[PDB]
């Protein structure tokens, strides 16, 4: 969650392919911060 | 007048050569080992 | 006139000290670990 929070604002491009290989999960790809 | 005048010009360039520097920046957080700081 | 003057003195060392650093800026992208960006 906050990994997907830190590396999606910052263009780290590669994590961000790695967490993102979980199918069929939204719940954190839409979820906020504070 | 002309003192000033070469000061803009002095400061156009200074703030170019920091937005190139703050791209720059940028490509280190880019690109970079974090194991660490798993968090 | 002679405050003016004084700002171009502390501008001329103010960019000259940010072209040390964006030289010095470049040497970290030069020496740095990318394994995670394969790309």
């Amino acid at each position: 969650k906050s990994p997907l929070h830190f590396a999606a604002s910052y263009g780290r491009i590669n994590t961000c392919q790695r967490l993102l290989q979980d199918i069929s999960d939204t719940r954190l790809l839409n979820e906020g911060d504070l | 007048e002309m003192e000033i005048l070469k000061q803009k010009y002095r400061l156009k360039d200074l703030t170019f050569l920091l937005e190139k520097q703050h791209e720059l920046i940028k490509l280190i957080i880019q690109k970079m080992e974090i194991i660490s700081e798993t968090e």
